């Protein structure tokens, strides 16, 4: 009954940024892990609620997949019970997560000679994301006691700012990329 | 106009608690990163805690457990709780607004907080008299010193503040016992060491001490 | 945990000359550094963000540069209200690092200093301690050692030293020593002598007094 | 990583008594959470999986309750082959599994008091260019107890080792030892040496201390 | 269900040593296999995991330095350490995984074989007499002991009295020393009225080096 495209979420193209993280729908489809455990030169794969040798061995309705890119040093954010910028303004894990998180470095793809600006994260906001929302708004951010008026200035801030990659940074600021596999209650080989 | 006033600060023993507020005014604490910092005396700066616009609050390893950060929409005002308090803690307080790869922009006046064992008292002045052992080339040095002594500030003038010519005044010590010492001095023409006038006057406020004393040569 | 260092923690310059101070990390922090300037009893203010932006109402003397583990800000032409401490500060996930301090001061000639002591007063005696301090007049630059010598034997602890800053109008220091004992290890001694080597002076100058006078 | 932590470290129960040990989570795992038994010199084995449900083949007497980041584990009646460690597993997280520190079950007996010998280094070691003072503290109860070495009423640290044995299945009792090594010129260079002990079967601590040249 | 180690010795820092577990009792292809170790001052501590379908993973202090393989053949799992640490000594298991709905759980254990890993020097025991006193009577009973210091590797038996006596005779776990040696005593309470009358030698004995001390200990007047 087909296979669903694990390939083409893994080996895309061009990823999406962080605050505008890209959602696929798999199902139906007999999903073979096998692709996930042949490459592993993984940074992280930690799985929440199921065990990772088991997936073959059980189904459910549909499987969502999340993907964007952020920084190395942000990859322990995208956990649940875990608080930060990119868990607080950018994406949240419910506490009841039931998933898997994969994260590997992507310097060769993602980074270059004077910076690469079209990875955005979203710096200014005012409340905590609710879990699995996005927020792809634009607007100037008021800091003070006086309306923006749709200027920016002082204690008027663009909510957004650039990563800037470039090779010559550390290996905690280099690009990775994040798939996030959410199950909820598509089967196995 | 946008600024930042702190005040909550004083003497504490080893082992009390403190509520340090900062009052901001142009800046609304509930739309921006605030943080709060400590300088010890010639000792350069440490961050100590940190809170975001959604509650999230970050503190440093070595305050873990023991300070506390909040904020009051009502009154805008950003609360620091100290508690389970240590020597090492006294230090000069500040609270700023910070922006993140922008920086710490603005920044408050900063507060005092000293923690020892108390024992406040008045300080014991000394003359320091000029001799044939300190004449060289025409000019005497004669001085106040000032001893056992706690706490900080204290004023220490010369003839009621007609002199202000060769008046050095050093910097405070730190004395195994917990209390401070200073000396003030002054260089005078050798020929006018039995004909002028020399009183140094030491003032020392939390205790409200006041002394005039007169130093004369010594035969 | 990453730390930030300031190789040159002590500088001194003239007005109009050309000063870099070098800030290096330990591991990698990208673009993203803060300058920041400190006078003595006022709070600090932002001079650079972004390791190469100017923020507002500073002056366009002040030049920042640097990617990765080291990163440099230049000042081109010193004015007298720009002698203070200078430090570095990154985020790096939640926390907030600064540097240990680079301090800039003025140059001036070598001047020799000028050596005084007092011996405890009969007050003091009389109230159960002795000090006997020495002092040190209008020398430059800082590097001076003073040495306590009872009974011409080298005296190590109960000692303590306590240096001006800059002078307004000749940008001197000064330096005063205080060695503190009781009756009965005061009167137990006769020679004190406060050897004070210095760089504006061919040779140590030391002056002494006896207990019998 | 997930920090798990048990309480209490130590528990002596009769037999028949019910008996509870707490585990605690720094997250909120659910019911995703295991208990284990393992007794001295064995291989650990499966009480409880999924923090309610008792592996088959286990007795019923033991049971298991709690959830979020509280847990507990029920023994209804203690017997002798519940004499053993208990450990709390979490099976939220994978593949990095985390186990607790674990708790003893003991045995309960009336209070028992700590007789205290010391003993000096013999003359053949110090002829080695070493010495070793020897405390004993033997046939008490409960486990918990003090011992401070003094040279010359001088607090000692970083020099003494402790080693107790397992308890008795005669008299239910326990026995300690602390040995103190030090170097023959360190040894000469003092005269008074003490090993104090504190017991809560003691009404006061017990200092016992000797000379060099008595015995 | 069976499942043996094999395999545990003493290896000099920074070798390399492979530890086979053989299973019996049910089918080995069907089920997951794990590796977890044991120390005296850490707990339990999960090392090394392995699949059905070939897939191997481990934590951060494993990565690169382990490895883990299966034979279905023989029912077979092999566990290879290089570039060992001083730090990993430990009793190893090899366990069976299982699962019930989603929740995991390791239902069937191994004995478990020790591991130590040092500058080894197989040496000699140390024995030292520590005698009774009137300090070291109380109620009409004296206590005498042998002291045993400075061997490696275990372990060292002790008996009294050529395993003649048994009456309070308390022997006390070994305790590894900074020098990487390990000591322990051997105590015993004997009659007020017996001290240097009744014939007391402790028979120490050592199997790795055949090593064989028979001391007497007797009591001083003071």
């Amino acid at each position: 009954t087909n296979l669903c495209p694990f390939d083409e979420v893994f080996n895309a193209t061009r990823f999406a940024s962080v605050y505008a993280w890209n959602r696929k729908r798999i199902s139906n489809c007999v999903a073979d892990y096998s692709v996930l455990y042949n490459f592993a030169p993984f940074f992280a794969f930690k799985c929440y609620g199921v065990s990772p040798t088991k997936l073959n061995d059980l189904c459910f309705t549909n499987v969502y997949a999340d993907s964007f890119v952020i920084r190395g040093n942000e990859v322990s954010q995208i956990a649940p019970g875990q608080t930060g910028n990119i868990a607080d303004y950018n994406y949240k894990l419910p506490d009841d997560f039931t998933g898997c998180v994969i994260a590997w470095n992507s310097n060769k793809l993602d980074s270059k000679v004077g910076g690469n600006y079209n990875y955005l994260y979203r710096l200014f906001r005012k409340s905590n994301l609710k879990p699995f929302e996005r927020d792809i708004s634009t607007e100037i951010y008021q800091a003070g006691n006086k309306p923006c008026n749709g200027v920016a200035g002082f204690n008027c801030y663009f909510p957004l700012r650039s990563y800037g990659f470039r090779p010559t940074y550390g290996v905690g600021h280099q690009p990775y990329r994040v798939v996030v596999l959410s199950f909820e209650l598509v089967c196995g080989p | 106009e946008v600024q930042l006033v702190e005040s909550g600060g004083g003497l504490i023993q080893p082992g009390g608690s403190l509520r340090l507020s900062c009052a901001a005014s142009g800046i609304i604490v509930s739309s921006n990163y605030m943080t709060w910092v400590r300088q010890a005396p010639g000792k350069g700066l440490e961050w100590v805690s940190v809170i975001y616009s959604g509650g999230s609050t970050f503190y440093a390893d070595s305050v873990k457990g023991r300070f506390t950060i909040s904020r009051d929409n009502s009154k805008n005002t950003l609360y620091l709780q100290m508690s389970s308090l240590r020597a090492e803690d006294t230090a000069v307080y500040y609270c700023a607004r910070d922006l993140g790869p922008y920086g710490m922009d603005v920044w408050g006046q900063g507060t005092t907080v000293t923690v020892s064992s108390a024992s406040t008292k008045g300080p014991s002045v000394f003359p320091l008299a000029p001799s044939s052992k300190s004449t060289s080339g025409g000019t005497a040095a004669l001085g106040c010193l000032v001893k056992d002594y706690f706490p900080e500030p204290v004023t220490v003038s010369w003839n009621s503040g007609a002199l202000t010519s060769g008046v050095h005044t050093f910097p405070a010590v730190l004395q195994s016992s917990g209390l401070y010492s200073l000396s003030s001095v002054v260089t005078v023409p050798s020929s006018s060491l039995g004909t002028q006038t020399y009183i140094c006057n030491v003032n020392h406020k939390p205790s409200n001490t006041k002394v005039d004393k007169r130093v004369e040569p010594k035969s | 945990d990453i730390q930030l260092t300031q190789s040159p923690s002590f500088l001194s310059a003239s007005v109009g000359d050309r000063v870099t101070i070098t800030c290096r990390a330990s591991q990698g922090i990208s673009s993203d550094l803060a300058w920041y300037q400190q006078k003595p009893g006022k709070a600090p203010n932002l001079l650079i963000y972004a390791a190469s932006t100017l923020q507002s109402g500073v002056p366009s003397r002040f030049s920042g540069s640097g990617s990765g583990t080291e990163f440099t800000l230049t000042i081109s032409s010193l004015q007298p209200e720009d002698f203070a401490t200078y430090y570095c500060q990154q985020l790096n996930s939640d926390l907030y690092t600064f540097g240990q301090g680079t301090k800039l001061e003025i140059k001036r000639t070598v001047a020799a200093p000028s050596v005084f002591i007092f011996p405890p007063s009969d007050e003091q005696l009389k109230s159960g301690t002795a000090s006997v301090v020495c002092l040190l007049n209008n020398f430059y630059p800082r590097e001076a050692k003073v040495q306590w010598k009872v009974d011409n034997a080298l005296q190590s602890g109960n000692s303590q030293e306590s240096v001006t800053e800059q002078d307004s109008k000749d940008s001197t220091y000064s330096l005063s020593s205080t060695l503190t004992l009781s009756k009965a290890d005061y009167e137990k001694h006769k020679v004190y002598a406060c050897e004070v080597t210095h760089q504006g002076l061919s040779s140590p100058v030391t002056k002494s007094f006896n207990r019998g006078e």
